[PDB]
């Protein structure tokens, strides 16, 4: 809660300035994000075979159609046809990956835990992701949602005092670190920053970060990815050459990583959402429901990605199945309507994420552009130097 | 403190059974051979206290063998052929001549190693001068003895050379080298 | 092909009769040895410049009398 | 680097095998060389060998991160096995992409990667490979001849096919 | 265990004498090592000769604090004392 209670007219003009479909109402402290799970009917937690098999076999068919189309004209295709096939395959794999992320939290087919764990491992493998490290990081996210200095497995924002500290530690903005930060948080490569998250899994490939009674499970978790990049990745190259690798593997990879990064970045970032450190005003239900955003999709994309944008219906109910995530949302707006936040697909939203909302300041408790912030903390350096000439 | 019940101020490091038999009682840690029947120290103790010679013999030969020296592997069943050649297929006279030659060679090797150790102590005393810059031309007898008894790993002497050349501190020495265990793989070796 | 295989402990290739005939005609065979209990098996070693480099082939020479002049002609 | 308050920071027990960053370094070097050479030539063997070696050595260097446990021992085992197989293939069969027309020049000698793999096997053996020492060939009736226990010896005889021989012992 | 310090002291004196070139009755049981014609890179050679004569290994810290032939003899006697155990 940052731009909390004031007339709804200015929050609506803010929502139109930012492309947001709504801005939340006031939320009082002392609540549990599991509370509002008592509202949903006792049939929203139901199990059925047809919906799940559709959710797994539809993006599969998308990917298969894209591959068949490509292998039909393997490398004689032009550039934008290649881009179309890459986007289609990456979207199908994002859907399959959401099925994976479902069976990782044990809420896909609880009837067969072994079969569902094997399915999650198999479907995470082609993206080079270990199932148990993913599960640990996602629970560690849920526990610290929107907490400062604590949720590093989400989109932890870069704050002001730390950037001034690095400014002094590098001796100006001309070092490698400052230039890297600028170039990564200013250009559309930010929309692919999830790649860096993939390099923060494999926690140094170090079992000293885990609980001993889990070692044999963590290593097997690092096995299915490695084995893949040890067996299949060669074969492809062997049978396709360098170009034949940049086509059938790397581009769908960048597509899936784009989808992942933008989903998360738009789900938990907004100027009307503050990032408090706990002790200095944090709360579970507040930073859960009030500091969140839900995005809108075309129903084709929603049946492809398998409800990949409904993150709150399963943050109030961690055991809510996947084919019921829209329906549950239907109930939630009926109850917490004024406090919800919503948004849609718009290149304007992404452009504001790229150019406007770049640095988080805790004084105004909101996001600011990076060049203005950098010139102004250079001005504060001028200030402290003026206090230092004598 | 992963230990639920008891956690002394020093962490528990597990102990495991040894993998090789100790040096006999008679040999020095160095390269020079031994007195070949009776050690020289046996002469400065009471007759009733030198049962440790024959006791150490009984131990290394029959009584405490570490169960890692009785592993049957594909490598040991060919080393058996080699050793049985040496012990049953050769006449003791040629064995004796080879023994004498080997003793002489090892004595010369030890003399060379001692000379090299002395030269090393000079060089390190010389380099600690550049290091600390000032007065200390000194070395440590500790490091000379540890070099003569092969108690340092190469990384240790490298770190020590750097530490001398940068800060002097000729009395700050690497911790120690720990004993190498006996390599095992599987039925292979 | 030689680009889609693993190097494995090079063995004696096999030629029937005419690949060897064409090879001795083109001047690339460098040496031949006779063996067999029936005096008709040949091990043929080619020379460097030949297509494929120096290698070893195995050939069974069906009894034809104009082979001798053929080999001795091409060195 | 250097730390003037304790220069001997590496020679301190951190909980992992000493030859641990060498395993990962060699896996990275192997995968990089595999990809580089197999794209710059067109042969399919070097990249397959390099990526397999890299993946197995990376898994080994992961399990070697807790040297007290049992995985910390099976890791060094796997690493030694892989580097030994590399040395073997190099010095006995050579590399496919290093074939030439002559027959004495295209013969297998020991090149750089084999030397590095051999240094790795030696460094593994000289550090600690003493784990899992209860796996060997089973004992004969020749090891239980003078054993002080009758049930054990009868068991061994029975297994090796001598259950009927009389134990006048 | 029970070691005869007399013999050990006699032989340490003999070894020091023979090593430096000074006559045996001049090296007193309390004569230090620099006053008897030896520097720093020569108190280590006589340490090596002592180990070679008695066939034992000198502890290193105790060898950093040797200044009188008496303490040398005492270190050697303590080494020979704890041999079987
Ligand atoms: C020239 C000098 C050789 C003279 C000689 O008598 O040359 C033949 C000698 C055999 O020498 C024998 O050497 C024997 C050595 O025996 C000694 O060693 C034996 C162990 O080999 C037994 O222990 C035996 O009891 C013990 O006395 C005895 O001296 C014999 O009398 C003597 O004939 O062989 C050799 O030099 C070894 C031949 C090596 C050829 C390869
Ligand atoms: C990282 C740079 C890649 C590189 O260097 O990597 C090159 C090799 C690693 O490449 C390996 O190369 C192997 C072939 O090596 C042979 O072939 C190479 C060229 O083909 C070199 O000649 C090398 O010395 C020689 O042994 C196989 O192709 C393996 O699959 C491939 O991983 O490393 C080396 O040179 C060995 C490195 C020694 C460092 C210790
Ligand atoms: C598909 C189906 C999806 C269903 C599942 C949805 C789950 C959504 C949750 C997923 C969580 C993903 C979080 C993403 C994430 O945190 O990334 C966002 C993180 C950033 O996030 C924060 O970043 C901080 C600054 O580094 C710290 O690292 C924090 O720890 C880190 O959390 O991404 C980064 O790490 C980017 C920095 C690395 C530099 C980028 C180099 C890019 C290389 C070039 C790319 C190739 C050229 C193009
Ligand atoms: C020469 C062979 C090198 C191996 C000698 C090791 C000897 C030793 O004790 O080392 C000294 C130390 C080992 O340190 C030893 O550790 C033991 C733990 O079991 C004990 O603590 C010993 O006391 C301690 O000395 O070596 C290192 O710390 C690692 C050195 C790496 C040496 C291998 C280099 C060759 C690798 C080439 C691969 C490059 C690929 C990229
Ligand atoms: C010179 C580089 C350091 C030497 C080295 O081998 O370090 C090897 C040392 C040895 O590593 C430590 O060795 C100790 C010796 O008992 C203990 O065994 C510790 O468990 C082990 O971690 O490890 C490091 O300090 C890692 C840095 C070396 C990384 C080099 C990358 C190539
Ligand atoms: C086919 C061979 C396949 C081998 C694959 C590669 C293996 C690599 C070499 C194994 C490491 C050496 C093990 C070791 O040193 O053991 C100790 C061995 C004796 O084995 C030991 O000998 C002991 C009896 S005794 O020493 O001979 O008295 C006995 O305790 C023990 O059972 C026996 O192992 O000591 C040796 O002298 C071995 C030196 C020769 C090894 C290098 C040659 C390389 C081959
Ligand atoms: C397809 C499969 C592909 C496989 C992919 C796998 C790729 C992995 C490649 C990894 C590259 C390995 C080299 C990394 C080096 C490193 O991280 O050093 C880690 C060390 C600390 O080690 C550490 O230090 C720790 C203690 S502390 O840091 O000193 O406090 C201690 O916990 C630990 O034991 C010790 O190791 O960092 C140092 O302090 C720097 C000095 C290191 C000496 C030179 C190395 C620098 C590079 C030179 C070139
Ligand atoms: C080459 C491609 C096509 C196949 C797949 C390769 C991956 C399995 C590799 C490539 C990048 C690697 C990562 C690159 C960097 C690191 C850090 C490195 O650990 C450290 O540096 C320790 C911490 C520190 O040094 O501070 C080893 C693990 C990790 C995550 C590596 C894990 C294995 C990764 C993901």
């Amino acid at each position: 809660t940052s731009l909390d209670g004031l007339p709804e007219t200015q929050k609506y003009v803010y929502a139109d300035e930012w492309g947001f479909s709504r801005v939340g109402a006031d939320f009082p402290p002392g609540s549990h994000p599991s509370l509002f799970s008592q509202l949903l009917p006792q049939a929203l937690f139901a199990f059925d075979a047809r919906a799940a098999v559709a959710a797994v076999a539809v993006p599969l068919a998308a990917m298969a159609a894209g591959y068949g189309w490509l292998w039909y004209m393997h490398s004689i295709a032009p550039v934008w046809q290649q881009a179309l096939c890459a986007a289609l395959i990456g979207t199908g794999y994002a859907g399959l990956f959401k099925v994976a992320h479902e069976c990782a939290m044990m809420r896909f087919i609880p009837q067969m835990p072994g079969l569902q764990a094997a399915l999650g491992t198999l479907l995470m493998a082609p993206a080079l992701y270990s199932l148990p490290s993913w599960r640990l990081h996602h629970l560690h996210h849920l526990l610290h949602t929107n907490m400062l200095w604590q949720d590093v497995w989400g989109w932890h924002p870069l704050t002001k005092v730390e950037l001034a500290d690095e400014m002094v530690r590098s001796g100006g903005s001309g070092g490698a670190a400052m230039a890297a930060a600028r170039l990564v948080l200013t250009t559309p490569i930010k929309l692919f920053a999830s790649v860096g998250h993939w390099l923060r899994s494999w926690d140094g490939l170090d079992l000293r970060h885990f609980h001993p009674a889990s070692y044999v499970e963590v290593l097997s978790g690092w096995a299915a990815p490695l084995a893949f990049a040890g067996l299949v990745l060669p074969a492809v190259v062997s049978a396709g050459g360098l170009s034949g690798f940049v086509s059938c593997y790397l581009a769908p990879w960048l597509v899936f990583h784009f989808w992942l990064s933008v989903l998360s970045l738009t789900a938990h970032t907004a100027p009307h959402i503050p990032w408090r450190a706990e002790g200095d005003g944090w709360d579970a239900g507040r930073a859960a429901v009030a500091g969140t955003v839900t995005l809108r999709l075309p129903r084709p994309l929603e049946v492809l990605l398998n409800n990949a944008n409904y993150m709150l219906p399963q943050a109030v109910a961690p055991g809510l199945p996947m084919w019921s995530a829209p329906a549950a949302y239907a109930v939630l707006a009926a109850r917490l309507g004024p406090y919800l936040t919503e948004a849609s697909m718009s290149l304007k939203l992404l452009t504001n994420h790229v150019t406007r909302w770049q640095i988080y300041d805790e004084e105004a408790h909101t996001y600011r552009p990076m060049e203005e912030v950098v010139d102004e903390i250079e001005a504060d350096l001028q200030q402290l130097a003026a206090a230092a000439q004598q | 403190t992963s230990a639920p019940f008891i956690s002394p101020m020093t962490p528990y490091v597990p102990e495991e059974e040894p993998t090789r038999t100790p040096p006999s009682i008679k040999d020095t840690g160095t390269l020079r051979p031994a007195s070949e029947w009776y050690p020289q120290w046996m002469q400065y103790r009471r007759r009733e206290d030198n049962y440790v010679f024959w006791q150490d013999k009984f131990m290394r030969c029959s009584t405490d063998i570490p169960w890692a020296e009785k592993r049957w592997t594909l490598f040991s069943t060919v080393w058996y052929l080699v050793q049985q050649l040496r012990f049953v297929g050769t006449p003791p006279a040629l064995r004796y001549v080879a023994f004498l030659g080997w003793r002489a060679l090892m004595f010369q090797v030890y003399a060379a190693h001692k000379a090299l150790v002395l030269w090393q102590c000079k060089l390190d005393a010389g380099l600690a001068r550049i290091g600390s810059g000032g007065a200390t031309a000194t070395f440590s007898k500790t490091m000379a003895l540890r070099r003569l008894h092969w108690r340092n790993s190469p990384l240790a002497e490298a770190l020590y050379a750097l530490n001398l050349y940068k800060t002097g501190r000729v009395h700050l020495l690497p911790p120690v080298a720990k004993p190498i265990p006996r390599p095992t793989f599987f039925w292979l070796f | 092909s030689v680009k889609t295989a693993w190097r494995t402990q090079e063995v004696l290739r096999e030629l029937s009769y005419t690949q060897l005939w064409a090879l001795v005609g083109e001047g690339h065979v460098a040496r031949v040895r006779f063996y067999g209990p029936e005096k008709n098996k040949v091990m043929a070693t080619t020379r460097a410049s030949a297509p494929g480099g120096e290698r070893l082939c195995k050939v069974v020479l069906p009894p034809d009398p104009e082979l001798l002049d053929h080999l001795v002609s091409n060195g | 680097w250097w730390r003037e308050d304790d220069p001997y920071w590496p020679l301190r027990d951190w909980g992992d095998h000493p030859m641990r960053w060498w395993t990962l370094a060699f896996a990275a070097i192997m995968a990089a060389g595999g990809l580089a050479t197999s794209v710059a030539t067109g042969y399919v063997e070097p990249v397959q060998a390099g990526l397999g070696a890299g993946a197995l050595l990376a898994l080994a260097g992961a399990a070697m991160s807790d040297a007290r446990c049992v995985p910390g021992a099976l890791g060094v085992k796997l690493a030694w096995a892989v580097c030994a197989l590399i040395v073997l293939k190099e010095v006995s069969v050579g590399w496919q992409h290093k074939r030439k027309r002559r027959l004495a020049a295209s013969a297998p000698r020991l090149e750089l990667t084999g030397l590095a793999a051999a240094a790795l096997c030696a460094g593994y053996m000289l550090t600690d490979m003493s784990g899992m020492g209860e796996v060997a060939l089973p004992p004969n009736p020749g090891a239980v001849f003078k054993s002080p226990d009758v049930a054990y010896r009868a068991s061994v005889w029975q297994k090796w096919g001598y259950g009927q021989v009389q134990m006048r012992v | 265990a029970a070691v005869d310090k007399a013999k050990v002291l006699e032989d340490v004196r003999s070894i020091i004498s023979t090593q430096l070139g000074t006559e045996l009755e001049k090296v007193a049981p309390e004569a230090k090592f620099v006053d008897l014609g030896a520097d720093s890179l020569d108190t280590v050679e006589i340490m090596m000769a002592l180990e070679e004569k008695f066939e034992i290994a000198l502890e290193e810290e105790g060898a950093e604090k040797i200044a009188t032939v008496q303490d040398a003899a005492d270190m050697i006697a303590a080494q020979i004392a704890a041999k079987g155990n």
